[PDB]
Protein backbone atom coordinates (compact mmCIF):
# COMPACT_ATOMS: atom_id res chain seq x y z
CA UNK A 1 0.00 0.00 0.00
CA UNK A 2 2.47 2.66 1.15
CA UNK A 3 5.26 0.88 -0.73
CA UNK A 4 2.87 0.66 -3.68
CA UNK A 5 2.38 4.44 -3.60
CA UNK A 6 6.14 4.90 -3.41
CA UNK A 7 6.41 2.65 -6.46
CA UNK A 8 3.90 4.77 -8.38
CA UNK A 9 6.02 7.83 -7.65
CA UNK A 10 9.15 5.91 -8.67
CA UNK A 11 7.48 4.90 -11.95
CA UNK A 12 6.64 8.57 -12.48
CA UNK A 13 10.27 9.55 -11.98
CA UNK A 14 11.25 6.70 -14.31
CA UNK A 15 9.08 7.97 -17.16
CA UNK A 16 10.46 11.43 -16.41
CA UNK A 17 13.97 10.03 -16.86
CA UNK A 18 12.87 8.34 -20.08
CA UNK A 19 11.52 11.68 -21.32
CA UNK A 20 14.82 13.32 -20.36
CA UNK A 21 16.65 10.68 -22.41
CA UNK A 22 14.24 11.29 -25.29
CA UNK A 23 15.01 15.00 -24.98
CA UNK A 24 18.79 14.62 -25.01
CA UNK A 25 18.25 12.42 -28.07
CA UNK A 26 16.12 15.22 -29.55
CA UNK A 27 19.01 17.63 -29.02
CA UNK A 28 21.49 15.16 -30.55
CA UNK A 29 19.23 14.61 -33.56
CA UNK A 30 18.69 18.35 -33.91
CA UNK A 31 22.40 19.21 -33.92
CA UNK A 32 23.03 16.33 -36.36
CA UNK A 33 20.28 17.68 -38.61
CA UNK A 34 21.69 21.22 -38.37
CA UNK A 35 25.10 19.86 -39.35
CA UNK A 36 23.46 18.12 -42.32
CA UNK A 37 21.60 21.17 -43.67
CA UNK A 38 24.81 23.14 -43.19
CA UNK A 39 26.65 20.53 -45.25
CA UNK A 40 24.00 20.57 -47.99
CA UNK A 41 23.90 24.38 -47.99
CA UNK A 42 27.65 24.80 -48.25
CA UNK A 43 27.75 22.09 -50.93
CA UNK A 44 25.28 24.16 -52.96
CA UNK A 45 27.62 27.11 -52.41
CA UNK A 46 30.68 25.16 -53.62
CA UNK A 47 28.73 24.16 -56.73
CA UNK A 48 27.99 27.85 -57.32
CA UNK A 49 31.64 28.86 -56.88
CA UNK A 50 32.77 26.03 -59.17
CA UNK A 51 30.41 26.78 -62.06
CA UNK A 52 31.09 30.52 -61.71
CA UNK A 53 34.82 29.82 -61.94
CA UNK A 54 34.32 27.84 -65.15
CA UNK A 55 32.08 30.53 -66.65
CA UNK A 56 34.54 33.33 -65.86
CA UNK A 57 37.52 31.26 -67.02
CA UNK B 1 -1.07 19.38 4.82
CA UNK B 2 -0.03 15.87 5.82
CA UNK B 3 -0.22 13.88 2.59
CA UNK B 4 2.29 11.02 2.58
CA UNK B 5 2.21 7.46 3.90
CA UNK B 6 2.16 6.74 7.63
CA UNK B 7 5.30 4.91 8.77
CA UNK B 8 4.66 3.32 12.18
CA UNK B 9 7.18 1.78 14.56
CA UNK B 10 7.55 1.06 18.28
CA UNK B 11 10.41 0.23 20.65
CA UNK B 12 9.72 -1.36 24.03
CA UNK B 13 12.32 -2.17 26.69
CA UNK B 14 13.86 1.30 26.29
CA UNK B 15 17.07 2.91 27.50
CA UNK B 16 17.31 5.95 29.75
CA UNK B 17 17.03 9.18 27.80
CA UNK B 18 20.38 10.72 26.74
CA UNK B 19 19.95 14.15 28.36
CA UNK B 20 17.61 13.48 31.32
CA UNK B 21 17.69 9.71 31.80
CA UNK B 22 13.98 8.88 31.62
CA UNK B 23 13.46 5.15 30.99
CA UNK B 24 10.64 5.74 28.52
CA UNK B 25 9.39 3.59 25.64
CA UNK B 26 9.40 4.97 22.10
CA UNK B 27 6.86 5.08 19.28
CA UNK B 28 6.88 6.91 15.95
CA UNK B 29 4.18 7.78 13.36
CA UNK B 30 5.94 9.63 10.52
CA UNK B 31 4.76 11.36 7.37
CA UNK B 32 7.80 12.97 5.70
CA UNK B 33 7.59 15.16 2.60
CA UNK B 34 10.01 15.38 -0.32
CA UNK B 35 9.86 19.14 -0.97
CA UNK B 36 12.78 21.27 0.18
CA UNK B 37 10.78 24.07 1.81
CA UNK B 38 8.83 21.47 3.78
CA UNK B 39 12.04 19.55 4.56
CA UNK B 40 13.39 22.72 6.21
CA UNK B 41 10.22 24.05 7.88
CA UNK B 42 9.15 20.69 9.33
CA UNK B 43 12.77 20.05 10.34
CA UNK B 44 12.78 23.35 12.24
CA UNK B 45 9.46 22.63 13.96
CA UNK B 46 10.30 19.02 14.82
CA UNK B 47 13.75 19.82 16.19
CA UNK B 48 12.16 22.68 18.12
CA UNK B 49 9.63 20.42 19.83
Amino acid sequence: SQTQGIQQLLQAEKRAAEKVADARKRKARRLKQAKEEAQMEVEQYRREREQEFQSKQ
Amino acid sequence: RGNVFLRQAEIENPLEDPVTGDYVHKSVFIIFFQGDQLKNRVKKICEGF
